[PDB]
RNA sequence: AGCGUGUGCCUACCCUACGCCGGCAGGCGCGGGUAACCCGUUGAACCCCAUUCGUGAUGGGGAUCGGGGAUUGCAAUUAUUC
RNA sequence: AGGAGUGGAGCCUGCGGCUUAAUUUGACUCAACACGGGAAACCUCACCCGGCCCGGACACGGACAGGAUUGACAGAUUGAU
């Protein structure tokens, strides 16, 4: 029911504002994942998943897009998609939340099994 | 002018000798030399597992080399330092010749 | 030898029945008639002629793509 | 595997002008050592050596690393005929 | 491109990156002083090398 | 009070954002809503603390004796 | 290497052991073997080839080692070669019992 | 204090002091070293002296547990390290 | 005669057992169990899942420069330009 914000931010402005202030948004460890110098050596991945989040749908969820990747970074233009990320077996079919901004795509995935 | 002649080896006795040798070559050829000094030597320290396989009792190896290095100043041209030099060689010493 | 997933071919090369005899066409004279376009790239000239498609163009080893 | 001509005419000339040549092992490299003129590659030149193996024309050794070949004269005539040209010059091994 | 991918993990670190002078191992290997060799072969042929065991 | 901003104890919070210390029942309050927060969200480290493990990474064959049997 | 190298390519006619002597601008080795006759080849081919391949592989300045061998006196007393004859006498077709009497009283009336 | 270690083969990754910036982990200029020369008279730790505490799971123990900030690599979530 | 202790408390690590597509594997009282120098984020790596290439040299034939044979952008495809 409440209006999130990203620590103080509203979504709204999260997709209004860009990198060169959101380095300073979300914390350290992964300041460096976007500013230690040029993202092109195994980017090309991330490109790609660029261009399959920027493609238009129809007013539906979009089309299912899976990755290999687990170490993807999550971004406010990243927010209301699919991915699926590789667990060796089974691409787990679940969505996103917008709170999710911060953490990596690799937050959702069991072990083995409840023993 | 000053010659600094640093001399390496791996044998005490060898390099003791070719020091003899060349104090005797540089009294015979009637030239001021400085006093003969020694380097202190330092250790060649290496623990290995005596096993190839993951069994036995814990025995190691405990190698050690001394390594020499000495030096001595000469005060003469270049003619007489490069002919003892040439002189006598023997295969387990190296000289090195640095005019400083 | 034979696993689970069916395998695809590899890409061989087919028999082109006389590839270079249609490079040039002749009406009736000895003059010499271009059909297909020389590729324009600095590395290939009138040697090399560009590839062709239906919807656009591509080059050889120098793989440019002319956009129209 | 493809072979390029370059390269292997370029191993004729250094084989027939210097009889014996050394190769590290390594596969993964982008280039081939004590040849500094192109970019010559070395699995090339060892899949031409052991095909000379696999002929008997050149003889094998191997210590560590460095693959050393030895030719023999079945070397020497498949190399004066590749060449084409007449006998009268000699491999610098002959030459004292 | 499989000659191009090849090349897609530099070897400048890491275990990959470095090998034995001797046997081609990557278990057990001696960095120190550039003697860049598996640790039973250093002991095989380090008399040759002029190595003597005086402890 | 001339206190700087890294000598707090909680940074960038959810509610307010500015860097300010909290006391006893209002981190009773910011643990609840975190807990159920990462419950919500289902992470890994959400998932982990609703097994109920050691969320750092260590190793649980010697530890753990007292928890169940 | 190139005592272990020797050891792969030289055991054909007994080879002992090495001692190479540094030297600046001439860079000169002796090589202890037996068979003299078999390291030569046809008059010196042999110690050049191994000469163009120590060139080839070390990285050294071309026409500045020489590679020297001779005759081994009082053969019996080095212990390399009389491994390789016993491993000549084996391979071939001989019984092990009686080349190793054979070898022990070489080395018995050798001197030893 | 003493054993030790240090610019590299393919092979890049070294030892650091002086001088500024911020509590810290760190950052920029800045010289030296193939080594009793530079780190380095290795101003090492433990001990010792002057306050503080008082039998209380307690100024012991730092296990468990969130946030912020740094260097490494192509990248640290299953916390890499601090 | 003793001293320092361990086994008990918390924690690092190895083995056995469970489980997982896979949790790679040898050693089992002295004379296995911070052992293979084995402190693995990827290579390591020897394990499973996913897709490419041969790293089939050479001998006997078929085929063949009138083609025996390779490298890919427009663009659909997994995981990649
Ligand atoms: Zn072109």
């Amino acid at each position: 029911f409440r209006k999130f914000t990203y620590r103080g931010v509203d979504l709204d402005q999260l997709l209004d504002m860009s990198y060169e202030q959101l380095m300073q948004l979300y914390s350290a460890r992964q300041r460096r994942r976007l500013s230690r110098g040029l993202r092109r050596k195994q980017h090309s991945l991330l490109k790609r998943l660029r261009k399959a989040k920027k493609e238009a749908p129809p007013m539906e969820k979009p089309e299912v897009v899976k990755t290999h990747l687990r170490d993807m970074i999550i971004l406010p233009e990243m927010v209301g998609s699919m991915v699926g990320v590789y667990n060796g077996k089974t691409f787990n079919q679940v969505e996103i939340k917008p709170e999710m901004i911060g953490h990596y795509l690799g937050e959702f995935s069991i072990t083995y099994k409840p023993v | 002018h000053r010659i600094r002649i640093t001399l390496t080896s791996r044998n005490v006795k060898s390099l003791e000798k070719v020091c003899a040798d060349l104090i005797r070559g540089a009294k015979e050829k009637n030239l001021k030399v400085k006093g003969p000094v020694r380097m202190p030597t330092k250790t060649l320290r290496i623990t290995t597992r005596k096993t190839p396989c993951g069994e036995g009792s814990k025995t190691w190896d405990r190698f050690q080399m001394r390594i020499h290095k000495r030096l001595i100043d000469l005060h003469s041209p270049s003619e007489i330092v490069k002919q003892i030099t040439s002189i006598s060689i023997e295969p387990g010493v190296e000289v090195e010749v640095t005019i400083a | 030898k034979s696993y689970t997933t069916p395998k695809k071919n590899k890409h061989k090369r087919k028999k082109v029945k006389l590839a270079v005899l249609k490079y040039y066409k002749v009406d009736e004279n000895g003059k010499i008639s271009r059909l297909r376009r020389e590729c324009p790239s600095d590395e290939c000239g009138a040697g090399v002629f560009m590839a062709s498609h239906f919807d656009r163009h591509y080059c050889g080893k120098c793989c440019l793509t002319y956009c129209f | 595997m493809l072979m390029p001509k370059k390269n292997r005419i370029a191993i004729y000339e250094l084989l027939f002008k210097e009889g014996v040549m050394v190769a590290k092992k390594d596969v993964h490299m982008p280039k081939h050592p004590e040849l500094a003129d192109k970019n010559v590659p070395n699995l090339h030149v060892m899949k031409a050596m052991q095909s000379l193996k696999s002929r008997g024309y050149v003889k094998e050794q191997f210590a560590w690393r460095h693959f050393y070949w030895y030719l023999t004269n079945e070397g020497i005539q498949y190399l004066r005929d590749y060449l084409h040209l007449p006998p009268e010059i000699v491999p610098a091994t002959l030459r004292r | 491109g499989h000659q191009q991918l090849y090349w897609s993990h530099p070897r400048k670190f890491g275990q990959g990156s470095r090998s034995c002078r001797v046997c081609s191992n990557r278990h057990g290997l001696i960095r120190k002083y550039g003697l860049n060799m598996c640790r039973q072969c250093f002991r095989q042929y380090a008399k040759d090398i002029g190595f003597i065991k005086l402890d | 009070y001339k206190i700087p901003d890294w000598f707090l104890n909680r940074q960038k919070d959810v509610k307010d954002g500015k860097y300010s210390q909290v006391l006893a029942n209002g981190l009773d309050n910011k643990l609840r809503e975190d807990l159920e927060r990462l419950k919500k969200i289902r992470a890994h480290r959400g998932l982990r603390h609703f097994w109920g493990l050691r969320v750092r990474g260590q190793h649980t064959k010697t530890t753990g004796r007292r928890g169940r049997t | 290497e190139l005592n272990e190298f020797l050891t792969r390519e030289l055991a054909e006619d007994g080879y002992s052991g090495v001692e190479v002597r540094v030297t600046p601008t001439r860079t000169e080795i002796i090589i202890l073997a037996t068979r003299t006759q078999n390291v030569l080849g046809e008059k010196g081919r042999r110690i050049r080839e191994l000469t163009a391949v120590v060139q080839k592989r070390f990285g050294f300045p071309e026409g500045s080692v020489e590679l020297y061998a001779e005759k081994v006196a009082t053969r019996g007393l080095c212990a390399i070669a009389q491994a390789e004859s016993l491993r000549y006498k084996l391979l071939g077709g001989l019984a092990v019992r009686r080349a190793c009497y054979g070898v022990l009283r070489f080395i018995m009336e050798s001197g030893a």
